[PDB]
């Protein structure tokens, strides 16, 4: 398994400020279901989004998923381990931090996800009930596939 | 793990220029070609000066670096002629070396101009492209100009006296679709000669995929080395200096295994 | 106030304490008078010190040259103890004292 | 001083093409045509014989050291 | 004035802000010429930021691999506006700006004089601090 | 007066050998190709050949210094398969590469010539 979240996500908008970086727009997206909030940052020229089409947005910490620690190293030739391939679109980061709204007392109800993937940030907001996977300095994998 | 077969057609070709397109190949192996044509291309070129008489108003080394830089006809004898360096004779022979005598005084009123002409090689084969006429230097009345040279060969990296060839024109992806240099505003950039696309766009859409091909090629000759002598010597010079590579590696490995 | 609420360690909320403190550590907290005796003279101290400061600083200029950074190496603490801030920790305060 | 061979950024030849320059700006051709008749179509090339000036010529003016 | 007097300076520190922006991808092969240069690599080629369709890594993970040991500093960039701390997107920075320097790990931001430069708290300064003079050196000529 | 001879960038003196081979200890089965008096025509070639090798990890060039004419050239494979090996195949690879370009060449210039 080693899956921490699995959703489908609606892009809601693209550049609600403007385009900073020619090569990397911010994906806001609202989830089905969940009711997740999400915003990311995605490549377009080599992955191109336009406004409303659904992903599965799916975070796993690991690409094997049959239990076992990737060890943080790039090899072209792990093939033979079935890495998780049936996403379009595959990204690779470090979670640095967990924000919430717990104030003392009572626990947090909804968490915030931050990932870096190497510089492409992203935001998780949500109930805190399927957002506990996420644990800080914590490598975490993106898998993205479109819908029809 | 192995050769992509490239393939080669030849658009233009003439006794100055040569305009070829190399598909199918890496961009690495199309830049050291571009660079072997500058750098390790042999050539005769005139290195030993030795003036016995210069009257002339310019001093005994400036026309000993004009008379380096004059092109010498080197498409035939430059691959059986061998470097002074490995030569088993001191100093110059015939098989290492071709020997140029220039001797000139002005007697008429009227200025001289000492050119290429007046080089006397004892060769028949390289002349200095004479087959206008290169200036060396000019002679008012009474002045005298006699000297003796020996050409060697060498190529780019030594001397750019040495450099066979003119501005080699190298360009791959004419029309911008590898996006390997992005233009703030493309509609102003004028399209390549090679351009594919229509007048109205600027540039290709981008993919992702690709990778550098179809390298276009235009290698213009000085005059020494006539433009496809210059190409096929330096694919074999850059096969040599592979080879001679494979050669010592091999020695290596059997030394420290 | 806000120095009171950030620096007093207020025990008695007995929620705070189980949602930032070990467990184990809230019952030796709590119990012991002396644990609260002694955390009531450090704060003390804090609240001369704080009157101290400002003395020594008119203006209200907080930004001072000091040797070491405080806040920097309690990162750098973090970062090497793998310290999970959404996990009550385990460091009794009698020990920071 | 005098033309110099051998362009300097590219290397094509160019000491033989001061003349024949010389004679096309005096007969007819403006500075562009004598140097597009003469196959200079890098600007490099062209910035030697149109920004030369031949002191070549001046220096010959002198009398000889020995006549 | 206890700051660091050298800094990464000029050329250096234009192409650092050019190179350290979310937009630069760079492929297999300029990752490998650029990581030969570093001299206090370890050898093992970090695993890129994208990698479906195709492998590509970014300015901000190889220049990770440059800062030395586990730095931690935060900084701001030049361009960082004063409204981004006080509404949302204060840690998601939509122009990628401010500096966040986690583990000796560049998680995100945009480096510039106020981070290489010789300023008080500058990242070279935590560097020349919390690691020492010999490794702050190589530091500096792995980033050169 | 301390400008060296225009023959340093290829001519090889006493001592020095044209290549030398050190394994790096940092990774398993890597090794450090050191070329002497050569600059970047061939270290690109041997780079990029490499690079089309699915087993070979981690491929490149560098030179140490401009003034001075040295290849530093490091390669890493995958397991049972030595650097040294991969190497003198791309070398094997890149010179029937260019025979089989000199001879394509060649035969369009003779198509080019009265065809
Ligand atoms: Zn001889
Ligand atoms: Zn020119």
């Amino acid at each position: 398994a080693g899956i921490l979240f699995e959703d489908i996500f609606d892009v809601k908008d693209i550049d609600p400020e403007g385009k900073k970086f020619d090569r990397v727009s911010r994906l806001h997206c609202e989830s089905e279901s969940f009711k997740m909030d999400l915003i990311l940052d995605v490549n377009i020229q080599i992955y191109p989004v336009d406004l409303g089409d659904k992903f599965r947005l799916v975070i796993a910490s690991t690409l094997y998923e049959d239990g076992t620690l990737d060890d943080g190293e790039y090899n072209p030739t792990d093939d033979r381990p079935s890495r998780a391939d049936q996403f379009e679109y595959v990204m690779y980061g470090k979670v640095y931090r967990i924000e919430g709204d717990e104030t003392s007392t009572e626990a947090a109800t909804r968490l915030s996800a931050y990932v870096s993937y190497g510089g492409l940030l992203m935001r998780l907001q949500g109930d805190a009930n399927n957002l506990h996977g996420f644990e800080v300095d914590s490598r975490v994998y993106l898998l993205m596939k479109k819908l029809a | 793990p192995y050769a992509n077969q490239p393939t080669v057609r030849i658009t233009e070709l003439t006794d100055e220029n040569v305009k070829f397109i190399i598909e199918n190949t890496d961009l690495a192996v199309a830049n050291s070609i571009r660079r072997v044509f500058i750098a390790e291309v042999p050539i005769i070129a005139i290195d030993w000066v030795q003036i016995d008489a210069n009257s002339s108003v310019l001093h005994d080394e400036f026309i000993a670096h004009r008379l380096g830089l004059i092109p010498l006809i080197s498409d035939d004898i430059v691959d059986k002629l061998q470097y002074s360096r490995d030569c088993t004779c001191e100093e110059f022979c015939p098989e290492c070396s071709v020997e140029f005598t220039l001797d000139v005084r002005c007697n008429e009123d009227q200025t001289r101009h000492v050119t290429s002409r007046d080089l006397i090689s004892n060769s028949p084969r390289v002349i200095p492209v004479t087959s206008d006429d290169i200036l060396i230097v000019k002679l008012r009345k009474g002045q005298e100009l006699r000297l003796r040279a020996y050409a060697k060969k060498g190529f780019g990296k030594e001397h750019a006296k040495w450099n066979p060839t003119a501005g080699v024109a190298f360009e791959y992806d004419p029309d911008n679709a590898l996006r390997h240099t992005v233009y703030p505003k493309p509609e102003e950039w004028p399209k390549s000669e090679y351009s594919e696309l229509d007048e109205d766009e600027s540039q290709a859409p981008y993919d992702p995929n690709g990778k550098p091909e179809r390298f276009y090629y235009n290698v213009e000759s000085c005059g020494s080395l006539r433009p496809e002598t210059i190409v096929l010597s330096a694919l074999s010079g850059l096969k040599k200096k592979l080879s001679d590579l494979q050669t010592q590696l091999s020695h290596e490995i059997q030394s420290d295994v | 106030k806000a120095f009171e609420k950030k620096f007093r360690f207020d025990y008695t909320n007995e929620r705070a304490l189980r949602r930032t403190l070990q467990e184990d550590l809230v019952k030796d907290v709590l119990s012991n008078a002396h644990i609260q005796n002694e955390l009531e003279r450090e704060f003390e101290r804090m609240r001369e010190d704080r009157e101290v400061l400002r003395v020594i600083f008119p203006t209200g200029d907080s930004k001072v040259v000091l040797p070491c950074n405080l806040l920097r190496m309690i990162w750098n603490a973090q970062k090497i103890f793998h310290i999970n801030p959404r996990l009550p920790s385990d460091l009794h305060p009698i020990k920071v004292v | 001083m005098i033309i110099p061979v051998r362009c300097f950024t590219c290397g094509k030849i160019v000491g033989n093409k001061w003349e024949a320059y010389l004679g096309l700006l005096q007969a007819e051709y403006t500075e562009g045509d004598a140097l597009d008749a003469l196959g200079l179509k890098r600007y490099c090339c062209r910035r030697m014989l149109l920004a030369h000036v031949d002191l070549i010529e001046k220096l010959l003016n002198y009398a000889p050291l020995e006549k | 004035s206890n700051r660091p007097v050298m800094g990464i300076v000029q050329d250096t520190l234009t192409a650092v802000r050019k190179f350290t922006k979310r937009d630069v991808f760079l492929e297999r092969g300029e990752v490998m010429n650029l990581l030969m240069f570093l001299s206090t690599w370890d050898g093992k080629v970090p695993q890129p930021a994208i990698l479906k369709p195709r492998p590509l890594w970014t300015g901000k993970q190889i220049f990770s691999l440059i800062i030395p040991g586990h730095i931690n500093c935060i900084r701001t960039h030049s361009t960082h506006p004063d409204d981004e701390d006080s509404g949302p997107y204060k840690h998601i920075s939509p122009g990628d700006t401010k500096v966040v320097v986690e583990n000796g790990e560049l998680i995100m931001g945009i480096l510039c004089k106020k981070s290489l430069g010789t300023s008080a708290g500058s990242l070279v300064h935590i560097s020349y601090l919390e690691m020492g003079h010999d490794i702050t050196r190589l530091f500096y000529s792995n980033i050169q | 007066m301390n400008a060296p001879p225009a023959f340093e960038s290829f001519l090889l003196f006493e001592g020095e050998k044209k290549i030398t081979i050190n394994k790096d200890t940092k990774v398993p089965n890597a090794c450090l190709f050191t070329i002497n008096k050569e600059d970047h025509t061939l270290g690109n070639i041997i780079k990029s050949q490499l690079l089309k090798d699915p087993q070979v990890l981690f491929a490149g060039y560098k030179v140490p210094h401009p003034l001075e004419h040295k290849i530093i050239i490091r390669v890493q494979t995958t397991p049972d398969y030595s650097p040294q090996e991969a190497f003198t195949n791309a070398i094997t690879d890149l010179i029937s590469e260019l025979s089989l370009l000199e001879e394509r060449f060649r035969v369009a210039i003779k198509d080019k010539q009265e065809g």
